[PDB]
């Protein structure tokens, strides 16, 4: 039960985000301006992770405000 | 005095220019241009406020406390500056959250006293008593020795 | 959360559930395992109107709930009691998250093995642990003696557990379990209490009794002579401040309660008192070891708080056994947290990650992995 | 009318009708339940000959006019009398059309399941009100007083109810009605002035001698001894001056007529005191909550702008209850009104049109939804 859902939507979701090349007949100039456009996007992909990795942090932050907001209601 | 450059950083700029300018309806020509105190209340009318006489006759009480029967402009600032309590058109709370964020310094959840001295002296005014003392009675109610989001809020309502 | 991936320690004793990171000496999230659900229905608006209420909440919220036991000797009633609690206890008492530290369990004494495997798999699909282990929690009560030898007597709420263990060994072949427990003991208090005027069903008398059983409980040296003597007893008979404020007043009761463990025959059980247990237990095995076992004897839960225990557990065994060795039990204070204690011991070893239960080894065998990868 | 759609708020109290708009603090259209009728019949011409008169114009009219009560402690006489005060207060009184706003009502604690489903009938076909929402007063009071522990004690003018609600939960099997209220009170006072001297059985002097009890009337510390000093107590007497001009001389009678409330025995009631009402009331109910509605008791009612209530209240059940926690009663001045603030506090919030009784749902299930939509 989910065994498959979970695992098949994570793949399809990585499917349809990511773009898939036919390397084997890109041409001697196809390589150099696509490695550059891949090389772009993993630089990007690496900047707004740190930007999640970083608002990751402040959502953890927010969640001790409202747990300790709880533990004071007693 | 200190509360009366306040009152004017606590209000933005067309708010008071608006209250100028509509104070100018009692004044119509050949008199000294500040208008009795009683009248005050009908230029609230046009305010869109609706106020009691309880309120009423204390504001009477908040201008001229040197007893002259009348009002001048910078009390007349300071009175609305003290009536209205929507500040700043609605403080904000998401950025303030990440002030909240900004009073800790040791990741706990809450701001302690030498988090808040510390804080304070930055400024460049140093620690009196009067100060951290009065601070704590605006920011808590019970001695829960920290100031939490709530408290946070509360404390500096209005406050840009 | 500590900035390490340091791994979840919790005890899910049979009475209370001690939750923490390892590493720690003491668990961090301490609640007995009642669990309050509304009496009745909802038409009121504005607050409250929520179904689960666990720990303190509901405790104190005892009177609008109707109190019942997610476990009871060992048998589970709903998995999604435990998913709601451990909810709880992971989010808002401990503050923390699953997924990146894993977690050391400690199961009661011959848990059913198809209770653990439907407890490991709920757990792997509804939570994110990354990887797993649950031990016996009287090895945990070994651990924190540091001792290899002895014979553990664990008196949890549900059950009380015999288990020898001669170097660091388990004996199955003499481990006994007895359903006699803290449930018995308020059931027989409540009783006596019913023959002296006070009558009561619900669950909040059920806690303040053993609260009383906390406070004045004794264990009678000599039981008959103890009533014979406390019979008017003015200075022996002790008295109980009952939070409304009535006085209520109690005899020998303080020692007749605890006596029926000793004596099962007070309310009918084949089974004779848990020193015969303890003796049969030690005969069972080689003759030799056992003035060891003797010797060596421990006694672990939260009822080993109450006074009385040791010296009787001591005459007992001297006059069923040779009195030639000296016998000596040895219990460290607070020792209800010492099972939680032993798990942290777990974590503290870099072996422990050889055998932690990853997800991976789940997905390819299924639960059943479990039963090679423990035992 | 405010140009806003906001909805009617208006609490049908047992002796007081307080009409008006939600957000508003205080009802605007408050008149007591007489009724009255002329006396005669018609042969004059010119001026009057109007059937049913309300409100201050019955006050003024009250000795031409047989005054009669369309509700006795609950009871209903004859709908058409609520028809008609319902149309002064909204028309003549709130000057406001029901077509455009629903209301909320207040209605007395245990009120008829079939009062509820005849009076609710006759409302939507005699009326065009969009949506409905009764709720007993119990609940209101609370509101009022903000806090969700405690007992109210609601004294209206029919009967007088005691209910416990602990953390905003209302407890049914601990709620009682006693018939004492103020008509008993007029009573007593009427036979007592009658051995004074002075007897009357008009409705005007039933009016006079209740103002007597709103101005001088006290509640005695301890009864037997004050009128041992009330004997001669020429300060201790107290008078009054009877709109006539006669000046009428009271002493002991000041708190001989409360006090009947505390001992029904002076006129053959088989109940005890209200305090001993309330008293049961707290145990019926589970231990240990009881010193929390010991601390949390409150009063309402129009009665209770009378002095003495708190002082005898705390005492008796001090004397009554353990005196280890203190008790303490809270009573906001004004109180009367508190309900029909509850009421706009209901209207305050956005979640309260979830669950207003449309007019499609009556058509669809006739009056028996409301036992489905209310509780
Ligand atoms: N401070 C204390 N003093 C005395 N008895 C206690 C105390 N705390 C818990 N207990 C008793 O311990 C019982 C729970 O046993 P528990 O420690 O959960 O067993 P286990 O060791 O198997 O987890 C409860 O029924 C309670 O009566
Ligand atoms: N201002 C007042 N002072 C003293 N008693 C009053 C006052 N107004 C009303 N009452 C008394 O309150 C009674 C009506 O009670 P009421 O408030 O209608 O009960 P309920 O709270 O159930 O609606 C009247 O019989 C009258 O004697
Ligand atoms: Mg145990
Ligand atoms: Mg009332």
């Amino acid at each position: 039960g989910k065994r498959q859902t979970e695992r098949e939507k994570k793949k399809k979701i990585l499917a349809e985000r990511r773009k898939v090349l036919a390397i084997d007949h890109l041409n001697e100039d196809q390589l150099r301006e696509k490695a550059k456009e891949l090389w772009q996007s993993i630089y990007n992909l690496e900047a707004e992770k740190f930007d999640l990795q970083e608002k990751f942090k402040q959502q953890k932050y927010e969640i001790n405000v409202l747990r300790n907001r709880i533990n004071d209601n007693q | 005095d200190d509360i009366y450059k306040a009152a004017v950083e606590q209000l933005t700029e067309e708010q008071k220019n608006e209250f100028k300018a509509a104070f100018d309806i009692f004044v119509l020509g050949a008199e000294d241009g500040c208008i009795s105190t009683k009248e005050l209340g009908k230029v609230m009318r046009m305010l869109g406020q609706n106020p009691t006489p309880e309120e009423l006759q204390e504001m009477i009480d908040e201008v001229d406390e040197d007893g002259s029967g009348t009002v001048d402009f910078d009390e007349f600032l300071v009175m609305m500056v003290r009536c209205m309590k929507d500040d700043s058109k609605g403080k904000s709370e998401e950025e303030l959250s990440d002030l909240f964020r900004m009073f800790d310094k040791n990741a706990d959840g809450y701001i302690d006293l030498d988090e808040l001295k510390i804080m304070l002296q930055a400024t460049g005014e140093t620690i009196t008593e009067d100060d951290i003392e009065e601070l704590m009675k605006d920011g808590d109610k019970n001695n829960d020795g920290r100031i939490d989001y709530d408290e946070f809020l509360e404390f500096m309502k209005g406050v840009e | 959360d500590e900035d390490e991936t340091t791994a979840l320690v919790c005890d899910n004793g049979s009475g209370l559930v001690k939750a923490g990171f390892a590493g720690d000496d003491a668990p961090r999230a301490v609640f007995p395992s009642i669990v309050g659900r509304p009496r009745h229905q909802g038409v009121m608006v504005g607050m409250g109107q929520k179904d689960s209420y666990v720990g303190d909440e509901a405790q104190s919220k005892r009177g609008i709930l109707t109190l019942k036991y997610p476990i009871e000797h060992g048998i589970i009633t709903n998995w999604d009691d435990m998913e709601k609690i451990w909810h709880h206890t992971f989010y808002n008492e401990l503050r923390v998250a699953p997924e990146e530290h894993p977690t050391l369990l400690t199961e009661a004494p011959l848990n059913p093995k198809a209770n653990r495997e439907k407890m490991t798999q709920i757990m792997f699909e509804t939570f994110n642990v990354p990887a797993m282990y649950v031990a016996i929690q009287a090895v945990l009560s070994l651990y924190a003696s540091g001792r290899t030898t002895g014979i553990v007597l664990d008196s949890g709420d549900g059950v009380t557990h015999n288990v020898p263990i001669y170097e660091g060994y388990a004996l199955p072949h003499a481990i006994m379990r007895l359903d006699l427990a803290g449930r018995d003991l308020t059931d027989y208090l409540m009783k006596i209490l019913t023959e002296r005027g006070y009558s009561f069903v619900t669950t909040a008398e059920r806690e303040i009794v053993r609260d009383i059983k906390e406070k004045l409980c004794y264990v009678a040296l000599d039981f008959e002579n103890e009533m014979a003597t406390a019979a008017s007893s003015s200075s022996l008979e002790k008295s109980y401040e009952l939070p409304d404020g009535q006085v209520i007043t109690i005899g020998n009761e303080r020692f007749r309660c605890p006596e029926t463990l000793f004596q099962p025959s007070f309310i009918g059980m084949e089974s004779a008192g848990i020193h015969e247990t303890t003796y049969n237990s030690i005969m069972k095995c080689d003759i030799d070891i056992r003035k060891d076992l003797y010797a060596n004897n421990v006694m672990s839960g939260g009822t080993t708080m109450y006074p009385g225990i040791a010296d009787r557990m001591q005459k007992e065994i001297t006059a069923l056994a040779p009195s030639t060795m000296k016998i000596k039990i040895i219990a460290p204070p607070e020792r209800k947290y010492s099972v939680w204690i032993g798990g942290s011991i777990l974590a503290s070893l870099s072996t422990f990650q050889q055998m932690w239960i990853t997800k991976q080894e789940y997905d390819e065998a299924g639960p059943s992995i479990v039963h090679r990868k423990c035992f």
